[PDB]
């Protein structure tokens, strides 16, 4: 039992993210569109890991964090916070983020993924389109 | 089934990466028959199959005051493109001296049996000789989920 | 076979830290509090990972980086480096304040049935009093590939 979602966000706009199933997993625990939750089929304890690109679309602007926080719909599970820095000499023009661990997840808990930007000039980075992944795999 | 390789590669150079099997993994024999081939710098997956796939870079300045810029990763699978990509930031030299740079990456991925798993190292820097991958710390991580 | 601690310590001090089981995980591989080690159940090859976050407790001071690492006790041979090493950095207090630095890495061991595993807290820091290893922010996690 596994899964992995792909966010369908691109501009950074404060809220809970929508996912699309990874196309790469085409060989093959649902996804409510509606709610846009990832529901947990059959308990265990599963390594959850989410991950996220950031990238500057306007030149000489832009600075602040950007945050990802998972939720469990039925205080965060994850969380990541990654660094926008501001324009200089160095052209630092993209930023990532990772975060893994050991999840205890309920049968059928609710799972949601919220984007934070605390950032000056928010429109200047931007979520690099198809980079912001959550995955998930059993380990009982 | 699982996989694990320790890069050779110490100086900042554009080009494929040369593995070594972990050496802290020579217990366990059969991992799999995911084999490292030396003259393409590639793994081969054995056994088709979902796998959490997993790569890690750390850079250190190793000439005081010099080198800024990015160094990036990039895994190829062929036949099929960039199943994984790392873009790591080689902070400007400053008195504020943050002088090292870590990268990890994980994702699950899709396999198939025969396929060559490669990574690359691009640098885009200024004074690149300044910057250098610390020995036994660029790793390439795999383990079957499926 | 699984495993997740998070560590007591909040104070940037050199030395080992002190783990308790994760309270996220109250449904259920020990730790030894008198040495302050994880001790290995049964052999194998794990994946294993920690993280670290670390918070300005006091604002405009702190100046440095904060080191994890990863040791198989007691110690066999090798030139003794660590099994895991995470360093994070600390950002200066400045124009662009950043309350907060993060830092994971994992990778694939292979520990033996009976494996003492000890992690050491390193501070290469100023003013290491202004920063603080965030209130269970600080996990060492591990579940078996084999």
């Amino acid at each position: 039992m596994f899964a992995q979602l792909v966010a369908q966000n691109v501009l950074l706009i404060d809220g809970p993210l929508s996912w699309y199933s990874d196309p790469g997993l085409a060989g093959v625990l649902s996804y409510k569109e509606d709610t846009k939750e990832l529901v947990v089929a059959k308990a265990g304890v599963y390594y959850v890991f989410f991950q996220l690109e950031l990238r500057r679309v306007v030149a000489g602007e832009g600075s602040g964090s950007v945050s990802l926080a998972l939720h469990l719909q039925p205080a965060a599970a994850l969380a990541l916070t990654v660094d926008l820095p501001p324009a200089s000499s160095e052209a630092r023009n993209s930023a990532f983020g990772f975060q893994g661990r050991l999840l205890h997840l309920s049968a059928g808990q609710r799972l949601g993924v919220h984007l934070h930007t605390e950032a000056r000039a928010r429109h200047a980075w931007q979520l690099t389109q198809g980079a912001t992944v959550l995955g998930l795999f059993r380990v009982t | 089934m699982f996989a694990q390789l320790v890069a050779q590669n110490v100086l900042l150079i554009d080009g494929p990466l040369s593995w070594y099997s972990d050496p802290g993994l020579a217990g366990v024999s059969l991992t799999g028959g995911l084999s490292y081939k030396e003259d393409t710098k590639e793994l081969v997956v054995a056994k088709a199959g979902v796998y959490y796939v997993f790569f890690q870079l750390e850079l250190r300045r190793v000439v005081a005051g010099e080198g800024s810029g990015s160094v990036s990763l990039a895994l190829h699978l062929q036949p099929l493109a960039a199943a994984l990509a790392l873009t790591v930031d080689l902070p400007p030299a400053s008195s504020e001296a943050r002088n090292s740079a870590f990268g990890f990456q994980g994702r699950l991925l899709h396999l198939s049996a025969g396929q060559r798993l490669g990574v690359h190292l691009h640098t885009e820097a200024r004074a690149r000789h300044a910057w250098q991958l610390t020995q036994g710390a660029t790793v390439l991580g795999l383990f079957r989920v499926t």
